[PDB]
């Protein structure tokens, strides 16, 4: 207990998660990497639409992105959260 | 599309 | 005639004459039966916009517009007559020789 | 009820779980489990239980990044428009007419010094908390009466230089005054060389005798209508009322410190409508308090539900700086720190002329002055950094 | 003239004209019209806009014939295509094409088409004045004929739109990014639950409410092909189970067929919006169908109303239902079983006769004693009041206790004929179902409709301005009887005498007045409010801060629990955990 | 009055970040801080 | 402006029943034992019959003079 | 003695058929638009030149009249037609005004 | 009941105000040195005083 | 080179010297035009400050609409005139410094130790700078005599909206902006920091006009609206 | 007025916190000590305790969510 | 010369050729175009009903009685126990009797000739039922109702509030001259203003990216040069090749930025006054 418990509860519980904000920014990315160039990372063709958003949803889905999220703390401490599975 | 190069 | 088309009457007053409304036949009716507060718009007051008892059979409960308009906007009832008028002179005389 | 066997596993089991809740949730769920009566439960379903609270608690925490203030304004100013004229008065007393709604809610948001129809709800003491005729009299203590407002005519004869007095009986009788302390009052005013002769049983005469002017004989008359003989100053009207087993006064009037200098009445339960005057009474947690209420007041009666959450944060942003800020041109430009939102919230060039003329520098930190030069903000998704290896496929 | 400080100044300068707020383009505004087929984050859109409004997108390796085959077809074709972007920036119209079939196959990767709206293309739609977040929302197109936007009649409420010839606004994200964040975020269906407190804001209305009473009420019986027709505006399809009741003919129920969608891990327990009057059994066992009992998602008694379906009411079994199977359960279930509801309403009959409204003539005359009484007692204190003989109200002067005396035997007289009114018409007619239920009305109307509309008064006091010591001129001078200062003791059905008809407009003139002062206030104090709090955000360690770094909260609210996350003001309902484990054994 | 005031701010906040830099323990920072509460309370 | 053609309701043709109905009604005769005997008994018709106004009467002196 | 104690009311109000049995914002609100119908608004409609003129093919004069059409000539210049209404809900698409 | 003006048909809407040549009395605004006022509005062949 | 972005803006009072020479043209006569002829030399419709009609190029740079910024000019003023805007802040300016000595008419050593201080908090705690300064120019301002040159000073009063008439032992006397610009100008960079304002960019005697600046014509286009002669704009 | 007002039921727990609490609470937060909510040395409940500018204040609240919530004030000169 | 209106066409209907007193020739146009009522259009009736129609049904599709008759307009239950018109259902009887009996209805206030009771018993001697509820069968499957619909006459009103005057859509087209903003108007090809409101909407969303595709590449976007001393806007141009500066000439370097032409406005008319705004650059790249 640095200052809260509570505090304490939150930045375990968001330890290991994406936040909303966090993964639509990286569907974004990967759709406009896909619009051009940047060939899918998954087999597209049994994929139902065609479009690039459907392709980086799956993508994200299955764990094949090799895109890491730093969280800079207000104390100037950094945290590395990596969305491959592997 | 920056550099930012530096010596 | 420049009053007419325009509706800027002397003495400050603005939108006193304005264009015939032939939508319908209602339209027109209502219209030639309009009657305007001048005060109206700098302040609602929340007295002036009021159905006050005088007003029975003088101007329509119902008929008012909705918005900053309610209340300040009426209508002339069925039976109304606005008077007109006459010299003071000879009500003066006839009161003097009462 | 719950066998011990039972009761000891749900301590084992409650024991090992005390620092992934906070401490309300637990004496909560706890107590929760004791009141099950009628069902037999297994050890299975207390698992269950335990496991589904903590991970439902989990849940429902908020995301950082989040525009938190945005929504908690939207939150508060949506009801807003919803608010309805529906009440004009007080619950039951049909006269001592109040204003809520919207107008109440701009004048707390607005931090107004003195509010519409100011009130105050006064508890008794012990003592003479049920007993309505010692509440009856405590209320007749402090309803501020005035000489205007006991006297049925007044006279002024310049052949005799004096004023004459007459009272009403009736309202002599309720107020609870006699004509000799009257007399001692007016004498205390200290109007100068003056003397009073009596004429009736109710009426007197002052005869003004030093003074020798037409001017400012209707001068002294006034001051003496408006010489007060009771009451404490501020309050217009004082009505006994029956809450529970109790009573209390409600009061048309606010004045905090006099009321607090009244003898039985209980101190450290008055309540005010005045926010300011509790503010430079009590402190600034006492006030953040009261806004606090005051606004959970004026949306419940309304019928309006809005979370506490919102209300707790616009009230923590609303005394931030020590002391109650209007939360608009004292509360966005005394912390804006920016020119151009500053000068876009009003639409004035004078802000833009005195940062000229101090030489002022904008640093673009907030999301006005970002959306009106055209960078991305840095709230929900602009919170976020992304780091790529393109060289593993 | 204008000159450079009028050049910045008002609403429609520079601050407030060019750089707040600005025309865009790629938008459009038309008036909206019902449609209960669409999807709850679905909008219909005319022809005419979808191949006037395009969305440019890139032509990759993967959608190059679905491009080609846009591009065949030309601009007046749908769907089609408008111009076609070179990879060097210059811009084609296929307008003045001389053979667009060879321009389609000889396109390759990297060229730019603005093909028209298809379906499933995400669109911002709005509503002004835009009061709150979720009045503005990301939804999916679908192309209709028609000229004007189609929205479900479930989407209303977060609008706070009526088809009286509302007109709401369309825009077209027109980046790959915008796109994504739009339907990542945006979309409707994940804004089911509003942020001012824990509930629901998109729910059951009006005739969903009143279909879903019909349905779900012991006494409804359906045959296999009502089950089947009433089934088949839905995508169930599978084995229907046995019938209820099997002899001596095969009979289902409504309960079995609302039990078909319910997840078979599903309790709970509660009253219902009918249990308010002599129905309230306060548990389990209850002759009537008051109390709602579902055990492993199947629904054995209890009807369906306001207190379970209905939008903005917290804590009920859809919100519960919502919040344990996510807005994919909840949009799954608002598109299905909403639909059955409105088809057995319309298979039933559901009208409004005059009928529902006369009462007999036996309760005339009790009504007309009551009054006479009333009256009675008022003339007696008036009488009395002139001589004196009244005691005040401790704290009240006289002429203040009368007024009191008289508004609170008016008062109890207009609840007295309420209620005799209710009692002695039918329990079960189309007017008392919409009302109890919780679709349409209250007893305060039933009661104007049915019995005496009651006092009317103007600023919460009796019609007085009018003459002098009285209001109309046929009332005598100084006449404070109840008739005299504006009480109504007529009905609706029978109908107002002239001066009740004046009194009544007098008292209901203020509503037509304080909307526009309200909706005005309203404006300046949220823009105020939002200009202050507009900067503040939540950092990764729960604290609440400011961006120019300054601590507001140390932690969000007091336990870091968001009000759209929360059941209802509530971090977790404990007795909802219990209920949801052990609920099918109580 | 007000420039004192000013004064006392404007040495706690010096004091303050003296001790966020680790240039002073904390037992002196608490002699640096109530010697100047006891220096600026007389005109107050 | 004129009758018309069919009734709105139902595709009955209506404007046939028109010059007799409005004659015989000026005749003195009451309007509903016309009305029945002359075919129409669905209140439909009955509303087209009886509500009909016949401006173009008036409008024929008020022609477009191209 | 009151000549009439129906015309308190106006000249668009008049034309609402038992208006007693109605609530008072609804009078308002059917005065406000009944001054927009579409019908016949003149009879030499054809010569004349406005900026904006609205022509109803076949109007009808009410079923249900009150003493006041026949005397403003309403009957004449009708802007409306009688409708078989039905009171029902069906298919969901008259929900909410529409 | 109208005019013909350059060919539009104009009318004249009517106007009510309060009456001129009459005294109104009131009371003062409370928390004034002025405890009542009293108004006329005189009105002249051209001129309003 | 790289691309940038707006990353602050820095504030201020334009200099004249700076007027000048960001200037293309000095605009010297007084006719818009000649039989329509608007690319006349020295008018406010020189083509050297802007293009607006599609077809043309700018004589400044050899660009049309789609990359042509608007381009200023300057207008050298006779007399000295007052900005209408500034005049509070002058006004600040004539109250609180001696009008010979042109220094703020504080004693030597309390002045030091204000600015000391202001200095030493002006970041940390601005509210307190403006509250320090605040009362700097209140005490300043109710003296009525220089400690530095040992002068009586007399006192100054509004009028508005922009005329200062200083009383002089009777016979009040109008002030000229002349005066006052000679007046401001003795004011030292170190005392006009001190009372909360920046010397490097906003310095007061700029604050009086003598050279007037010149929009171009992409602020102030010509319309040519209604099918007829053009309607040029009020500016 | 020598009225006692820190048992009024609007005043929550005001307590003057230790220099080595108030110094691990700023490096915890990462902020400069006056980020945090001012509070006026002249308030009637802060100089009820004694509280000098300087110091920082830690205040406990009821709350219906936590029952007990812990915040910090600065006190600054006024 | 003069041109139809943009999104509107019709039939020339007439052509007018006169003097105006002094000799001028005057010409006047007339227009004509037919309206067929459509989703979208307003109705209305005499006790304050309006409302849109939301979907036009044929004479198969509709609820038939037990003598073939079909509504015209179909109302909803729910909307009168609210707004409590009793005078609707009362005017629809009234009208379902003056069809049925021929016979004149008068429904003057107050004075209401003949009474409901009247009415009623003269409906139910002329074959219908007295509530003026019918026997009704479903028009798609022929299955009876359970219960009987309410019938009458009642008159409707159609408004000018048509659908065919409200649609304007804009995609791109002609903009401002001073701000290079969408112009305004249905005439002059739309242009829809996205208000302070929506922003706050999407700030509360935290979408930037949509922020900026709505406010900024969808209107007044522009590229500037700005000199790395001055801070002033400089241009480039086409004499051979140059960045330059409006003071520094050629001894600065200048880079570009985009941004709001309406803030390059108002930078521009702020140095119209003598205020001087210079804009401080920086990095595009996050260096870490
Ligand atoms: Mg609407
Ligand atoms: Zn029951
Ligand atoms: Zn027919
Ligand atoms: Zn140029
Ligand atoms: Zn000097
Ligand atoms: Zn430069």
């Amino acid at each position: 207990m640095t200052i809260d418990k509570i505090n304490e509860i939150f930045k375990e519980n968001w330890k290991n998660k994406l936040t909303k904000y966090e993964i639509a920014r990286i569907i974004s990315a990967r759709a406009l990497q896909l619009s051009m160039g940047a060939l899918p990372l998954i087999d597209t063709s049994n994929l139902k639409s065609d479009d690039v958003i459907s392709i980086a949803e799956e993508e994200l889905k299955r764990g094949v992105l090799p895109i890491t999220i730093r969280r800079i703390y207000p104390n100037g401490q950094v945290e590395l959260i990596s969305v491959r599975k592997i | 599309m920056s550099y930012s190069l530096k010596t | 005639r420049h009053a007419l088309a325009t509706g800027n009457w002397v003495g400050g007053r603005t939108g006193v004459s304005q264009l015939l409304d032939r939508t319908n036949w209602l339209s027109m009716l209502s219209h030639l039966r309009r009657v305007v507060s001048s005060l109206a718009r700098g302040q609602p007051n929340f007295e002036a916009r009021d159905l006050h008892g005088t007003q029975w059979g003088r101007m329509c409960p119902f008929e008012t517009p909705e918005g900053p308009n309610s209340g300040l906007v009426k209508n002339l009832a069925l039976l109304a007559q606005v008077s007109v008028g006459i010299n003071e002179s000879v009500v003066e005389r006839v009161a003097y020789e009462l | 009820m719950i066998d011990e066997k039972l009761k000891g596993y749900i301590d084992k089991r409650l024991n090992e779980i005390k620092d992934k809740i906070p401490d309300k949730l637990h004496e909560d769920l706890r107590a929760a489990i004791m009141d099950i009566n009628g069902v037999e439960l297994t050890e299975e379903d207390i698992d269950r239980i335990i496991d589904l609270t903590i991970r439902e608690y989990q849940q429902s925490l908020i995301e950082p990044g989040e525009a938190i203030g945005v929504v908690t304004a939207q939150s508060v100013g949506e009801p807003g428009t919803q608010m309805t004229l529906r009440t004009f008065h007080f619950a039951g007393i049909r006269e001592l007419n109040v204003t809520l709604g919207l107008p109440r809610l701009i004048e707390i948001v607005d931090a107004r010094k003195v509010p519409s129809t100011p009130m105050m709800t006064i508890y008794l003491t012990d003592e003479y908390k049920t007993d309505k005729d010692k509440a009856l009299d405590i209320a007749r203590r402090i309803e501020y009466t005035r000489v205007e407002n006991v006297v049925s005519s007044v006279s002024v004869d310049i052949s005799n230089m004096s004023i004459t007095l007459q009272f009403d009986q009736e309202m002599l009788k309720d107020k609870g005054v006699s004509i000799e302390e009257i007399k001692k009052i007016i004498t205390k005013l200290k109007l100068g060389e003056i003397r009073i002769e009596d004429n009736d049983e109710y009426s007197f005469t002052i005869y003004f005798e030093k003074i020798d002017s037409i001017m400012a004989l209707f001068k002294m008359r006034e001051k003496i209508l408006n010489t007060k003989i009771k009451g404490v100053k501020g309050i217009k009207r004082a009505i006994v009322q029956k809450k529970g087993d109790e009573y209390v006064i409600i009061t048309d009037g606010s004045n905090l410190e006099g009321i607090m200098n009244v003898t039985g009445v209980d101190i450290n339960k008055i309540q005010t409508n005045n926010i300011h005057e509790v503010e430079e009474v009590l402190g600034i947690e006492a006030a953040r308090e009261l806004i606090s209420r005051e606004i959970k007041k004026v949306l419940e009666e309304q019928g309006l539900d809005v979370d506490m959450r919102h209300i707790v944060l616009v009230s923590d942003i609303m005394t931030r700086t020590g002391d109650i800020r209007q939360i608009g041109r004292h509360g966005v430009t005394g912390e804006k720190s920016s020119v151009l939102a500053r000068a876009a919230f009003e639409v004035t060039v004078k802000h833009l002329l005195d940062a000229a003329a101090r030489g002022e520098r904008e640093e673009f930190k907030g999301v006005i002055e970002n959306i009106i030069i055209g960078q991305p903000i840095r709230l929900g998704t602009g919170i976020v950094e992304l780091t790529m290896k393109p060289n593993m496929r | 003239l204008r000159t450079l400080a009028q050049r910045l100044k008002g609403k429609e300068g520079r601050f407030r004209g060019n750089l707040s707020g600005k025309r865009v383009d790629f938008s459009a505004r038309t008036v909206i019209s019902p449609d209960p087929n669409l999807s709850i984050d679905e909008v219909g859109i005319p022809y005419t806009i979808a191949r006037m409004l395009t969305v440019p997108e890139r032509v990759t390796n993967i959608n190059i014939e679905r491009i080609r085959q846009y591009i065949i077809n030309g601009p007046d074709k749908w769907p089609g295509a408008n111009y076609v972007i070179k990879p060097d920036g210059r811009r084609i119209d296929l307008r003045y094409v001389k053979d667009r079939k060879e321009l389609a196959s000889s396109i390759t990767a990297g060229y730019v088409v603005e093909r028209h709206l298809v379906d499933g293309d995400v669109v911002l739609f709005n509503r002004q004045p835009s009061l709150h977040r979720i009045s503005m929302m990301a939804h999916k197109v679908r192309v209709l004929p028609g000229r004007t936007f189609r929205l479900n009649l479930l989407d209303c409420p977060p609008y706070n739109a009526d088809f009286d010839g509302d007109e709401m606004n369309l825009h077209v994200p027109q980046s790959e990014e915008a796109i994504a964040e739009a339907r990542e975020l945006m979309l409707v269906h994940k804004n089911i639950i509003t942020p001012r407190y824990g509930g629901p804001i998109i729910g059951g209305g009006q005739d969903y409410i009143s279909g879903a009473y019909l349905l779900s009420v012991k006494t409804t019986l359906l045959t296999v092909e009502e089950v089947a027709t009433i089934l088949g505006v839905t995508d169930f399809v599978g084995e229907l189970g046995e019938p209820a009741i099997l002899a001596p003919k095969p009979y289902y129920t409504g309960k079995q067929v609302i039990s078909l969608f319910l997840p078979k891990d599903f309790n709970f327990h509660g009253p219902a919006n009918i249990s308010k009057g002599p129905r309230a059994c306060k548990d389990e066992i209850c002759p009537h169908d008051s109390f709602i009992v579902i055990k492993n998602g199947l629904l054995l008694e209890g009807v369906f109303d306001k207190k379970a379906i209905g939008n903005q009411q917290p804590e009920s079994m859809l919100h519960w239902s919502i919040r344990e199977y996510g807005t994919e359960y909840g949009k799954w279930l608002m598109d299905n079983v909403f639909k059955m509801f409105i088809r057995f309403l319309e298979m039933r009959g559901f009208t409004m006769t005059l009928e529902d409204i006369t009462i007999p003539d036996e309760a005339q005359n009790e009504i007309t004693t009551k009054i006479k009484e009333g009256y009675s007692q008022v003339d007696e204190y008036i009488r009395k009041f002139n001589e004196g003989q009244l005691e005040p109200i401790p704290g009240r002067t006289i002429e203040e206790s009368l007024e009191s005396y008289i508004l609170d035997t008016l008062d109890k007289l207009r609840k007295v004929a309420g209620e005799i009114a209710t009692k002695y018409l039918d329990p079960f007619n189309n007017v008392y179902i919409m009302a109890i239920t919780g679709a349409r009305g209250s007893e305060l109307n039933i009661t104007q409709m049915t019995a005496l509309l009651g006092q009317q008064s103007v600023r919460g006091e009796r019609i007085r301005r009018g003459y002098r010591e009285r209001t109309l001129s046929l009332f005598k001078y100084g006449d404070i009887a109840p008739e005299a200062r504006g009480f109504v003791k007529n009905s609706f059905m029978r109908g107002l005498s002239p001066y009740e008809m004046f009194f009544h407009a007098a008292g209901g003139r203020e509503g037509l007045v304080d909307t526009a002062v309200k909706t005005s206030q309203s404006g300046y104090m949220q823009r105020r409010l939002i200009n202050a709090l507009s900067d503040l955000r939540i950092e990764y360690d729960g604290t609440v801060r400011s961006l120019y770094g300054d601590i507001v909260q140390v932690v969000y609210g007091d336990d870091a629990v968001h009000p759209m996350y929360s059941a209802h003001s509530k971090s977790v309902n404990v007795n909802r955990v219990i209920e949801r484990v052990i609920g099918w054994k109580r | 009055v007000t420039i004192s005031d000013i004064e006392m701010l404007l040495k706690d906040t010096e004091i303050w970040d003296k001790l966020l830099r680790n240039e002073l323990s904390i037992e002196e920072a608490k002699k640096m801080f109530d010697d100047v509460a006891r220096s600026y309370s007389k005109a107050d | 402006m004129i009758i018309p053609i069919r009734c709105f309701t139902c595709g009955a043709v209506v404007a046939d029943k028109w010059e007799p109905f409005s004659n015989r009604v000026m005749g003195g005769e009451d309007p509903e034992k016309v009305l029945t005997e002359l075919g129409v008994n669905r209140y439909c018709c009955r509303r087209m019959l009886l509500s009909h106004v016949n401006i173009i009467r008036e409008i024929i002196h008020y022609t477009r003079p191209i | 003695l009151e000549i009439w104690p129906s015309a308190i009311l106006g000249i668009i109000a008049s034309i609402i058929p038992y208006p007693e049995h109605n609530q008072s914002p609804r009078n308002t609100y059917q005065s406000a638009m009944a001054k927009q119908s579409l019908g016949l608004y003149a009879s030499n409609y054809q010569i004349r030149t406005d900026t904006r003129a609205h022509l109803l093919h076949y109007p009808q004069m009410p079923l249900v009249q009150t003493r006041m059409l026949g005397v403003i000539g309403y009957n004449d210049r009708p802007a409306g037609a009688n409708a078989i209404l039905a009171i029902m809900s069906y298919t969901g698409y008259n929900m909410e005004d529409s | 009941g109208y005019f013909i003006v350059n060919g539009s048909e104009k009318v004249i809407i009517a106007q009510e105000d309060l009456a001129t040549n009459r005294v109104l009395v009131d009371y003062g605004k409370s928390g004034s040195n002025i405890t009542h006022v009293a108004k006329v509005t005189s009105s002249a062949a051209g001129y309003r005083v | 080179m790289s691309e940038k972005i707006i990353r602050g803006v820095k504030f201020g009072v334009l200099s004249p010297n700076e007027i000048r020479q960001m200037s293309v043209t000095a605009i010297i006569t007084s006719e818009v035009y000649d039989e329509d002829g608007t690319p006349i030399e020295g008018g406010v419709m020189d083509p050297k400050l802007g293009v607006i009609e599609p077809g043309q190029k700018c004589p400044v740079c050899g660009n049309t609409l789609a990359g042509c910024p608007g381009h200023f000019g300057h207008i050298e003023l006779i007399k000295p005139v007052i900005h209408i805007g500034y005049v509070k802040h002058i006004y600040d300016f004539l109250r609180s410094t001696c009008w010979r000595c042109g220094r703020i008419k504080i004693k030597e050593q309390d002045l030091e130790r204000y600015k000391r201080i202001y200095n030493a908090i002006k970041l940390r705690w601005p509210s307190a700078a403006r509250r320090l300064v605040e009362y700097i120019k209140k005490i300043s301002i109710k003296n009525l005599e220089c400690p530095h040159c040992g002068e009586k000073q007399f006192k100054i009063k509004l009028e508005k909206p922009y005329n200062f008439n200083e009383e002089r032992n009777g016979s009040i006397v109008k002030l000229s902006p002349s005066e006052i610009r000679d007046r401001l100008e003795r004011i030292p960079d170190s005392d006009v920091e001190l009372l909360g304002y920046d010397p490097k960019s906003s310095r007061p005697e700029w604050m009086i006009l003598t050279v007037l600046p010149v929009p171009p014509i992409t602020i102030r286009p010509s319309i040519t609206i209604e099918s007829g002669i053009r309607a040029e704009d009020d500016l | 007025k020598k009225i006692d007002i820190s048992n009024h039921e609007l005043v929550p727990k005001h307590e003057i916190l230790q220099l080595e609490e108030a110094y691990k609470l700023v490096k915890e937060l990462g902020i400069k000590p006056e980020q945090l909510p001012w509070i006026r040395a002249s308030d009637p409940v802060a100089k009820s305790i004694g509280a000098k500018p300087g110091d920082i204040i830690k205040i406990t609240r009821k709350s219906p969510f936590t029952g007990e919530s812990v915040t910090y004030r600065y006190v600054i000169t006024g | 010369s003069i041109v139809t209106r943009h999104g509107e066409n019709g039939i020339v209907d007439l052509v007018l050729i006169t003097e105006t007193l002094e000799g001028n020739k005057l010409v006047k146009v007339r227009v004509r175009d037919l309206r067929i009522p459509e989703i979208g259009d307003k109705f209305a009736t005499r006790h304050g009903q309006k409302g849109v129609v939301g979907i036009l049904i044929d004479q198969v599709d509709m609820p038939y009685t037990a003598k073939g008759i079909v509504p015209d307009i179909i109302l909803n239950p729910h909307a009168l126990p609210s707004r409590m018109t009793i005078g609707q259902i009362m005017e629809a009887i009234g009208g379902k009797y003056a069809a049925l009996s021929g016979k004149p209805v008068d429904a003057t206030p107050f004075l209401e000739t003949p009474k409901l009771q009247e009415m009623q018993k003269e409906i139910l001697k002329l074959g219908h039922l007295p509530d003026s509820t019918e026997v009704v069968y479903d028009g798609r499957t022929g299955q009876k109702l359970k219960s009987r619909i309410l019938f009458g006459i009642v008159y409707y009103q159609k408004l000018h509030h048509m659908v065919a005057d409200k649609m304007h859509a804009r995609a791109r087209g002609p903009v401002q001259i001073l701000t290079r903003q969408p112009t305004e108007g249905r005439a002059r090809e739309g242009g829809l203003r996205f208000g302070e409101m929506e922003r706050d909407c999407l700030i509360g969303f935290g979408t930037a990216m949509l922020i900026k595709d709505r406010l900024l590449d969808n209107s007044d976007k522009a590229v500037v040069y700005i000199c790395d001393q001055c801070g002033y806007v400089g241009w480039y141009d086409r004499s051979k090749n140059r960045y330059v500066c409006p003071v520094h000439g050629d001894k600065s370097v200048l880079h570009p930025v985009t941004v709001s032409y309406a803030f390059k406005l108002l930078i521009q008319e702020l140095m119209s006054m003598v205020i001087s705004p210079r804009l401080i650059l920086g990095e595009k790249v996050n260096l870490g």
